[PDB]
Parts: structure tokens; sequence; C-alpha cells
RNA sequence: UACCUGGUUGAUCCUGCCAGUAGCAUAUGCUUGUCUCAAAGAUUAAGCCAUGCAUGUCUAAGUACGCACGGCCGGUACAGUGAAACUGCGAAUGGCUCAUUAAAUCAGUUAUGGUUCCUUUGGUCGCUCGCACUUGGAUAACUGUGGUAAUUCU
RNA sequence: UGGUGACUCUAGAUAACCUCGGGCCGAUCGCACGCCGGCGGCGACGACCCAUUCGAACGUCUGCCCUAUCAACUUUCGAUGGUAGUCGCCGUGCCUACCAUGGUGACCACGGGUGACGGGGAAUCAGGGUUCGAUUCCGGAGAGGGAGCCUGAGAAACGGCUACCACAUCCAAGGAAGGCAGCAGGCGCGCAAAUUACCCACUCCCGACCCGGGGAGGUAGUGACGAAAAAUAACAAUACAGGACUCUUUCGAGGCCCUGUAAUUGGAAUGAGUCCACUUUAAAUCCUUUAACGAGGAUCCAUUGGAGGGCAAGUCUGGUGCCAGCAGCCGCGGUAAUUCCAGCUCCAAUAGCGUAUAUUAAAGUUGCUGCAGUUAAAAAGCUCGUAGUUGGAUCUCUCUCGGCCGAAGCGUUUACUUUGAAAAAAUU
RNA sequence: CAAGACGGACCAGAGCGAAAGCAUUUGCCAAGAAUGUUUUCAUUAAUCAAGAACGAAAGUCGGAGGUUCGAAGACGAUCAG
RNA sequence: GAAACCAAAGUCUUUGGGUUCCGGGGGGAGUAUGGUUGCAAAGCUGAAACUUAAAGGAAUUGACGGAAGGGCACCACCAGG
């Protein structure tokens, strides 16, 4: 759920084994997926992807470089 | 929406609404009606002496409280209209930092100018991130202890050393009293992080604690926990938990005069007998040998990572006896398993919820949307406790603080907690499945024997016999029931009482219905191959062994799936059908599943940790 | 450098869009040794503001009776420097933001023969046929008595 | 008298008026002092007015984005004009009184919207164009919202005042005080943006002023917004591996041949750093200049994306096995996975490189240059018809006033072209 | 005998009309293209936002008449359904 | 010209005779809403949210016919042994 208007949005967690980093009710930085409003690839009707969790990037957590606070 | 005035006026309405929400939030702390603002100070690096910054920060009207070891004081200023309570902690001593950093309102970290922080402070900060940050505020000390030439580059080097742990923060320095004025101004106005695990119960910090022994020989008496209520409206009927000494019943609340008002004896409640929460945790009606064992654990983990659960069938013990309570499954995901099929006497000793989510919603709405007749927040109250050991007061004289929080309904009973948890990369010691590990599960501290499982979405969860360094597991154990969310920490005695951190996470839903399945795969080398037919040896050793495990379907490391047709030899020689033809370098294997349950090893007492150090 | 490539079919030739390609701008990730330039709370909220500062001012040349000073030489009206106060000038320039605003603002073009103008610069300053070898009354500065919880109040 | 292209101009004459809330005609200071009791040089302040400069203020002609699911708008309460006035610094419906019934519109009036302050300009781009411009220069507007004022040459001023509205600070509860869309800083909002530093030395401005003041401005701090240069190694000998050349049937052997690879050997040369001294500067810092220490790669070690096609670089090895996942698109995974995940090797850019969004070129897929309409998306069912757009051929310089020339008309009027002078600097 | 209907075969790769459309004889009505002209007017023209006539069948309002055919609606056959 | 085909669908990268209407991947959808005409049914004008990598146009073969013919063989048949 976005902060700025309150809308409900489905977002795709990018890499393998990264959904466990996302915990219930956390701050997530969400981007577009890359087709400018058009649903991308396999996922139907889901056009956004999570970039950061709790102000730590998922790329660092997946690569095991940084640690996720709470 | 049209009509530019209409869009503008709708935006102004929304602006008013969010400003009213923010203003309604920020008056809850540090004011005439608000309780004092508790600031906990940690000097991370070993070179920093906290008395130096502590006397730079103490000047405002001071009230120097004292303890056995730690020295915390009260600050009051009408200049900023702010009430402060500064409390100091030492890194490495994870007991004090952990049990009083979960009630502090803002944490101030001190950093040396030359290095980032100490390794012991690194351990402390890792644990503090893993259990929850109230509000961190970076600070340094030795910046003006150097000339300007190295000063600016020292700030550059510190900024380099911080971004790996704290993603981005300004480093606010402490050298003068005016700089302390800047810091106090900063800590007065911060974006306060609502740590909801504090807010959902009624937690209270103790400034005074008096023991009135009913009988001194019985070593138990009446306790006087007086301090500030910081959570919700605290009610007497709800039981009271002390973080290091368990949950128990409280008998009386009085409200005396506050010690430090911002602008300078009567009892509130006694507990009724019928409306009291009952203390019923269970149902009423019923040297080199250690190194060798560690190397054996290393070999077992190395065997149970390149091969999942390969167990060699013993040729001495009969196979259908040693796996008597195992069953076969065609497919792990789809084959049904009855959750109420085989239960021991241990699950006849816990408490089950018909619907956890409905109960959690009901309890949370009864806390939030309803008001109780207890004492409100910010009040300086006193609690008389009927039953308490003596030694806690002795601990109150040692240097550790006392924190008491009033629980939700149905939080004292025993249930089966499931903890989502992943391994900290700092430790690499192999931990077996049924080891005894210390859980810090959100104001609670206890040894337990958990069971590790996968964190998937399905019903059955395969038991993990070791802790994986990247996979996020579920630790399942009998434990006192706690309502999620909850920070969860895992420690182990390394040597001489040094609590080492292994893994951390959150508390998932609590239920005994989450079954854990232990698997055993039995290997066999196929020594004869026909087309879609195979004769395999060394899987069993008797003749009736194949007849007992007939309906279990064989699988194959190369992906073939089959089912056995006949036994041929008196020994373990076994005819098997297949979908296709096996390769010559292939092995067949059969899956056996049983239901496994956690051991009942729970005890609320925890030994005091020694200061942590690096090997 | 006036450029294209994959994707409908059993295969072809098309229409056709989707995707790739390069830029440029904001955000962000990961990494970062030297060195010279250099943008930077515009976007969302022309939302709210703790505290400090941002607008003052004297020459030989308006007014010195503050011993406030070293200091004349002594009845020497006023030696000098000069706090304060009156007086004169500035504070309408600058800075900031882009909310308003669609022939409005603004841009090139013309006009004031339809007007206002501190200052600066040059002109004009006994053209006037009707006590002056010096006019009057106050009021700050200072002395002294105060009020109010409080102000650059009096 | 003098002058404009044109006066109801300037100047002159006469009759008068000249406000008690009034118009000018020095009751001022300094500097040196001096000549036949009296006359005086230089400067400062002042002043009715004129002219000037700095402007301000109104007008003129032309030029704005999207919208018809905005086609009639305006005029009782001025809408368009006329006469007289009122106010105004003036010209005017600017306001009032009396008349007239006008004014604008398919050449899009009026109404809306705008994620609109306009321009100089920015990015792209063959040519045409498309998009942007909050933003340091110019012009405008506003200091929380509206309104009304004081003083002054200049303000409907807000680092001035008075009110109401909305917030909000100190109380002794009687009252008092506000305005960071100035500089730093905070909250809040957020995907999104720095120091509560130092100085008037530079640039200029203000004042009574060779002196004082200046968060204008300068200077450092944060700063991978973006931009320019540019290290992370060079040479030689060996030791192998190949490639050619010669001699050898070949295998093999040589070269004052070539090309690679070497935690191989040798020396030299250096900068990043730590540190002096100088210089820099308002005082510093930085850059630049010197002494001192400072380099063998097994580090003073380069990253970020990728290896199925598009699209450069592996049908290499192990793990997971249509699971997990990858993949912009096409697609892969169901066991020899060329695509997942690792290792090794390799590719691309390189102190930089990924992703997301907006916009541009590709897009001759918005078509003016320059698209399409039988069958792919598309021609109104048909004809009349107004505005609009478009439209056959045709026609080759002088008379008066002044010194061969200057003045005066030109010629039906325009479009078009060419020249000329005016057109802010920065940017280009 | 009466009632309303429709005008086959002739009927064509023909004809006319702006298209929709138009087929029994006779008269009247006012049109209409092409052809022929050493006629007349002399640019009056092409296409058209606005606006306007016509517009098969079916349908909808008022009347008349209802032969045939016939939406709806009523029968009978046909079957594991 | 993509070709089927077309003396126009030609005189089109060697691109400019005048003018009108109209299309911009496929669905949602000629749908909702609004206006207007209509007794009514309806007509004219007419979106978006969301959704997909195709939808489509011409021509060329035939895997296969549950399409039909022939033709072959004492490892098939007739006459037989």
């Amino acid at each position: 759920q976005l902060i700025k208007n309150g809308k409900k949005i489905t977002a795709f967690v990018p890499n393998d084994g990264c959904l466990n980093f996302i915990e219930e009710n956390d701050e997530v930085l969400v981007a577009g997926f890359g087709r400018k409003g058009h649903a991308v690839g396999d996922i139907p009707g889901v056009r956004f992807k999570v970039v950061k969790v709790a102000n730590v990037s998922l790329l660092a957590l997946y690569k095991g470089k940084k640690e996720r606070p709470r | 929406e049209l009509s530019r005035v209409d869009q503008r006026h709708r935006a102004s309405q929304l602006r008013k609404q969010k400003k009213e929400a923010v203003l309604a939030e920020k008056r809850q702390l540090g004011g005439k009606d608000g309780p004092p603002h508790q600031v906990l100070v940690v000097p991370l690096h070993s070179r920093i002496s906290l008395p130096e910054a502590m006397q730079l920060l103490q000047d405002g009207t001071v009230h120097l409280n004292e303890l056995g070891n730690t020295q915390n004081f009260m600050l009051l200023c009408p200049r900023l209209k702010h009430r402060w309570f500064f409390t100091s902690a030492r890194p490495g001593d994870l007991h004090v930092v952990l049990d009083m950093a979960k009630v502090a309102d803002t944490i101030l970290f001190l950093l040396d100018p030359l290095e980032g922080w100490d390794s012991t402070g690194d351990y402390c900060l890792s644990c503090l991130f893993a259990q929850g940050l109230p509000t961190y505020t970076l600070a340094v000390q030795g910046i003006s202890g150097l000339p300007l030439k190295k000063q600016i580059d020292t700030r550059k080097k510190l900024s380099k050393a911080v971004e790996k742990r704290f993603p981005h923060d300004k480093l606010l320095l402490l050298d003068t009293q005016q700089e302390a004025g800047m810091l106090l101004r900063q800590l007065a106005n911060q974006k306060q992080q609502h740590l909801a695990f504090r807010d959902r119960r009624a937690y209270l910090f103790a400034h005074a604690v008096d023991f009135v022994p009913s009988e001194e020989n019985n070593l138990v008496g009446t306790l006087k926990i007086s301090g500030y209520v910081r959570g919700q409206t605290l009610n007497v009927n709800r039981l009271l938990h002390i973080v290091g000494y368990g949950d128990f019943q409280m008998k009386q609340i009085d409200a005396p005069g506050d010690p430090f008002p911002l602008n300078p004896k009567v009892l509130m409640k006694a507990d009724p007998g019928r409306q009291e929460s009952l203390q019923a945790e269970v149902i009423p009606d019923p040297d080199e040998e250690a190194e060798a064992k560690m190397l054996e654990k290393y070999k077992q983990e190395r065997l149970e990572e390149m091969f999942p659960d390969e167990v060699d069938t013993p040729r001495d013990v009969a196979a259908r006896i040693r796996f008597q309570k195992y069953r076969g499954l065609k497919s792990f995901r789809t084959s049904p398993w009855d959750p109420k099929e085989n239960l021991p006497q241990d699950y006849a000793r816990i408490f089950q919820f018909q619907n956890f989510t409905n109960t959690r919603k009901s309890i949370f709405k009864e806390v939030e949307e309803k008001e109780v007749e207890g004492a409100e927040v910010g009040w300086y109250v006193t609690l008389h406790v009927s039953e308490v050991p003596v030694s806690v007061v002795e601990c109150f004289r040692q240097g550790t603080p006392l924190i008491a929080f009033s629980l939700l309904p149905h939080e004292q009973k025993m249930s089966v907690l499931n903890m989502v948890v992943r391994r900290d990369p700092g430790n690499t010691e192999p931990v077996k499945a049924k080891e005894e590990l210390i859980f810090h599960c959100g104001f609670r501290r206890f040894r337990a024997s958990p069971l590790f499982s996968q964190h998937t979405a399905a019903d059955k969860h395969k038991l993990q016999r070791f802790l994986t360094a990247d996979m996020a597991l579920v630790a399942t154990v009998y434990a006192p029931i706690t309502f999620p969310p909850a920070s969860v920490l895992l420690f182990k005695q390394k040597s001489n009482g040094m609590h080492s951190l292994i893994a951390t996470g959150h508390l998932m839903s609590v239920d005994p219905d989450r079954m854990v399945i232990k698997r055993v795969v039995l290997s066999g080398h196929p020594f004869k191959i026909f087309t879609k037919m195979a004769v395999v040896r060394y899987m069993f050793f008797n003749r009736e062994d194949v007849l007992w495990f007939k309906p279990v379907e064989l699988r194959t490391k190369w992906g073939r799936r089959g089912h056995i047709k006949e036994p041929l030899g008196t020994h373990g020689h076994m005819k098997c059908s297949f979908d296709g033809k096996l390769k010559s370098q292939d092995t067949v294997l059969m899956n056996l599943y049983k239901r496994v349950f956690p051991k009942w090893t729970y005890d609320p007492y925890v030994p005091e940790p020694v200061p942590w150090l690096k090997s």
C-alpha cells in the first residue's frame, strides 16, 4: 500500500530466495518493472518490482553484503 | 475534480489531516502530559570513555540517580520544555544493553574518530539491529581533539566507515557544551520510529523497587516497582512479566506524587478475585572429547549438505523395525497428512486457538478501540507485587535495570511457537537440529530445543537437521505464547558463559497444527539393468523388508520414478519397475517420512552473560 | 554517420504494433586512487517554524556642557578625540520563491504633442518698488522619582 | 521670438486672481585669511523652477498551449459610443448624470482547463521538425489569506502599521507579541536536494562617508548532478608454447625471425600516501614548487553488467531438476539445462557501471517537406448549399519654386523579393 | 360473379434516375441527359464546416382494405439427451 | 502493386493540379456518461479504466481426406495340382 495516496499495488520480489527478506508490514521502495505500464513477462497484471527493503537494497541482501534491520 | 480552487481546497484538506495526525503523534513524548524521553548511550569503540561525554552531556536541572555499576540520571529543562532520562550502557554486556534498549526511546551511539567502531561494539550493533532500533543517533568524540588538517579527512574517513552499516546519517560531534545543545535539540525533534512491540502492551520502566518480605525464610515477598508507564493504559487484572525473571501475578497499583514534574500515596486499584488472570501455564488436567564431537558435527554437516538426508540402512538391525513409525509419500506437496493422527502427551499439555487471526484481531481491537479503567500513560505509578524472589532486588543493586510489562490476555500459557529466522554470517559454528539454544523472543529469555524447517507456503515442512547459512528457516518449539510481530534472537554458550549470536528473525503465527516432517532417504546401487526393469542391491538386507515397503515409490537422483515389483533373493536383492532406463553411474533411493515433535526443554531462568569478545 | 534488428506462419510476401538501439534528465543500486570546474528543498506542501544573523550611517564642514578621556591656561564664548541624543539620508536596492496569471505577463515595434521624477549634471538663485552687527517658543541627550509579571512599553 | 510633420507649443501684451492645511525670493556651516571706519577668495549644505540622467506609468502594431461533451457572449450591478463633470500625476466608462443601442463571434468569440510566470534560452536533430524552459540574465508577481493605509520623490511596503480570517508564543489570566517564498537549521512532506562555518580582502551597493555597514557577495565544508584531464605499470635477458623461413624423405636442428605466456631473474623511473619548508589567502584549505621516507605483483590487488538469438563473449565443469528461478521481446527449465545457481574461462564499458521513470532520434508508426483509405484500420447512403480553400487564356514618370540638379506630386492599392538601420549581455 | 394483389415469359453484362430504385395500354402534367448549332450571357466555376430535400426493407402514430404469404402464438413427427 | 489484380488502384523517394471526408496494433466499444433529435424503438456525436503480442491481408504447397480412380504380385486371387 503506497504511503502517498493509499492505493493497493502488487509488486514482484525480483531474485530467488529474496521474499524471506521482506517481512510483514515493512517499508518497501518499489519501482516500475520496465514496460511503462504494460505487464512484463510471466507475471500477469503485475508491473512493479521491489528495489529496497527497510532502506537496504535487495541486491545487497541477495549478494550477502549488508544486513536488514527492523 | 476540476475548478482549480476545488483541487487546491481538497489538497489543503488532506494537508490539514496529515498535520493533525503528526501533531497528535508528537505530543505523546517529552512534555507536560508526556512521560520523560529516555535516551540510552552506547560507546561502541573501546577507546571512548563514556564518563567524558557523559559529563559533557549532563549540562538544565539534573537529578543524579545511582546504582551498583551503571550511573543514570534525570534531566529537566524549561528552556526546551523537555524532560530527559539518560541511561548508559557498555557494549559486550549484552544483558543490560538488550533488556533496557527495548524500552529506550532513542539510542545515541558514540564513535571514535580514527576507526569506525570496536568488534565488540560491532557485535552489539548487529544484535541491536536484529532486535529493533528505537532511534539511532550517530555521535563522535575526538574530532576536535585533532587539528583541522587531519580533522576534515577524519570526518571523511568516518563517513567512509559508517556507510557499510548505517546506510546514510550525518555524524554529529560532541566536544563542547554548545555542541551538546545542538545534539539535545536534535534528539528533541526526531522522526520517532514506533516500535510496535513496545506499543501493543503496557510496558513500564522502574526507578524505584522496594522489597517487603512476607516471610524472610520463604525468600519471597512484596515488591515495589515504581516508575513510568510507557505503553498502553495498564490494567491490574492482566499479569505482569519481568524481562529476566518471568511472568507472574501483580496485586496492587497506587499512584504517588511524581518525583520530577516539568512545571513545579493514594491507591489506584486492587485486583478482584474473579476478574483476575489465572497463573496456569499448562493444562490442569493431564576437553578433547568436545573437539572430537565438534569434528563429528562438521563431518555430519558436510555429509548432510552434498547429500540431503542419506541414511545408510544398518544390516544388523531389521529395517522394518528401525523405521517402524515411518510412512511413504507419493509426492511431498500433494499427499495429505492428518494433523491429529499421532500426538503425544506433550500436546495434551498446551493450549490451541480455534482461529488465531480472529483472536489477534479481537485482542488488538479491544486494546486499541476500547479504554480500560487503569492508570494512563506518562503517570508515575507504583506496583505492589505479591510473589517475587528476593534476588531480583539484589540484581537491582548489581547494575542491571528492572523493566515490567503488562501482558495481553492469553500470553502466559504454553503453545508451539514458529520463528522465522536466518543465520547471522558472523558465526559459522554448526548447530544441529535438536540443540539447546537461547531464544530472546521479545522480552523473554529461555533455553529451548527447537526444530528447523523450510519457510514455504505448503502444509508439511521437511525437517532440517542443520542450520543453513543462507536459507531462512522456521524454528519451532514449545514456548510461552506471544502475539506477533516479535523480534527473535538466537544465542549459544560458546565458552565461559559467552553468549554468541547465531541467527535472528521475527515471530510468525503461533499454532501447534504446523507439522514438521522428518525424512530419511535410503540409497541403493542398481547392479542389473533391463529396459525399464532393474535389479538393485544393498537397499535392504532381509527378504520381508521389501515386502513391508512395497507401496512406497522409488525416486532417482537422475530423476526417474519407479515402483518395485518383486523381491528375488534372500538378501537385499530387489526387482524394480521404472519409467525409463537407468544410467550405469546411477543410484536409486526411497523416501521415508515420519512426524517429529520438539523436545520439552523450557526454563525461564537465564545465566548472566559475560562481556563478549572476539576469539 | 540522412542506418536499423528480433517477434504472427507449415514456409513466403506484407500491413502493423511490441521489443531491442542511442541520447538526455531526475531518483536509486553497487563500486570509487589523482586532479581542475561545478549543480544542489524546483517538482510533493506558496505547508509550519525553536535559535542566531540578514540595514545601517560623520566629515575641516547641522547640534557636544556626557572630565568619558590624555589635555590646554587658566575669568581666556567654543582647544582636541568623542559615547549618547536630536537632525539629515537610507531602509522602495538587494536576496527569495513561481502560487497567481492565456492578449494577461512577456517579446520585438512605436508613442507621451497625455504624465510623474529623489539623486546626479548644466542653467536660474539682489527680475519683485513693498532686531538684521542676528528673532521666538519648545524638546531630547543628562539629573532625579517611578509603574507594570512582561516587551526596542513608557 | 524660436521650433515640429503637425499645438490649444515656447516666447510676448493686457485685465485680474495668488488658498492661514500658505510658493520661491539663504536668520546655516568649514577653510585659510587679506586690502582702502568698509570691502573680500575657496568649499560645504540649501532652494521655487527649467533642462538632464535613472527610471516609473500608461497607450500602439504584431505574436500564446489544450478544449465544441464550451456556439453564441456582453448589457438591471458600464456592456459599446456621445456631451458635461468627479477623482486622478495624467488620456480614457476611471467613476457619476443625461442620451444613443450598441460591442465580439466558425479568421473559434465567450466558458473551461493548464502537471502555465513569459522571454533570452536547453536537449535532440541530415532538411523539416519534436520536446523542455521552476532554475543564477531581462521583464512580472507575492511575502500564511484577503483588505485598508502611514511616511516618502518612489510602497497599497510586509526583516512598516491597522483590522478580520487560519494557525500560533509568554503569562502573575489584567494583558503582551507574531510572519524564514532572506542565510544556516529543524519538523513535515516525500523517489527526490548541503554548514545553526569564516570574512567584507575581491565584486559592487548604502550612508553624514579616502574611515562605517553588508548571510548582496566572496571563501572553505557536504556534493559520483553533470563536465575536462588522467594513474592501477615500462624495458631487457632467460624459460616454455605456437607461427612462418632455411637445412633435413620425415622425425628433427638452427636463426642476431615473429608472436604470445611466465607469484621467472635483473636493474633503473615514478606517482598515490606520511611529512617539513615556501607559496596561496582576509586567515586558512586546495592546486603548483622543494628537502625526507615511500612499489615486485603471492599487492599501493578495479569495478559493474553479461556469455541462447537481437547482441560481443563457452554447445566448458559441478549443483537444482517446468521446482527454485531466468527472461525488456522471442522464449528456457519437465535430466547431456548452450538461458537457473556456483567455479573457471571469456566479452562490454572502464573509475565508473546497472535499474526505474519522463522526454527526444529511430517514427515516412502524426507525414509541411513526406503516410494511408478495393481486399489489411479506414470514402460520409445520396444530392443541394453558406463561410473556408481554390480558381482558364489575355495588355512591352513628370509640372511648378530655388542652386545640368535640389524641393513637390508620384504610381490603384497590397502580397513577393533585394538592400539598408534598428534590434541587451550570457548561450550558440 | 366479387375481392385485393402482382405486372412473369419478352428481360439483354441493356436503359433511365443524385442514390434508394424504376417493366400492362391510353391521355395529361412538369421535368431530364446526350446529340446538332458560324445562338446568347462572359468567368457566372470545383469541392464543401454550418444548414437543407430525398432516402430499400423493417419499425411507430391516425384512417381504409385485407387475395396470398406470414413475425408472434397454436398443432403433429424425431429421438441415450 | 504485398499480391490478388488495376487502362486506373497509372503518370509515387524522378515524391507538389484543386478540394472534401476519414484511419493510426488488437479488445474493452460504437460501451458508459453528457448533449441533441425522436411518441417510442432508436439515431448523431462519443470516452476511459483495464486487457493482449499479436489480430489481420494476399497469394504457395499438402501432413490428411473419414475423396475417387487405376495399376501391381501363385510370399494375392480364378482354373486347378
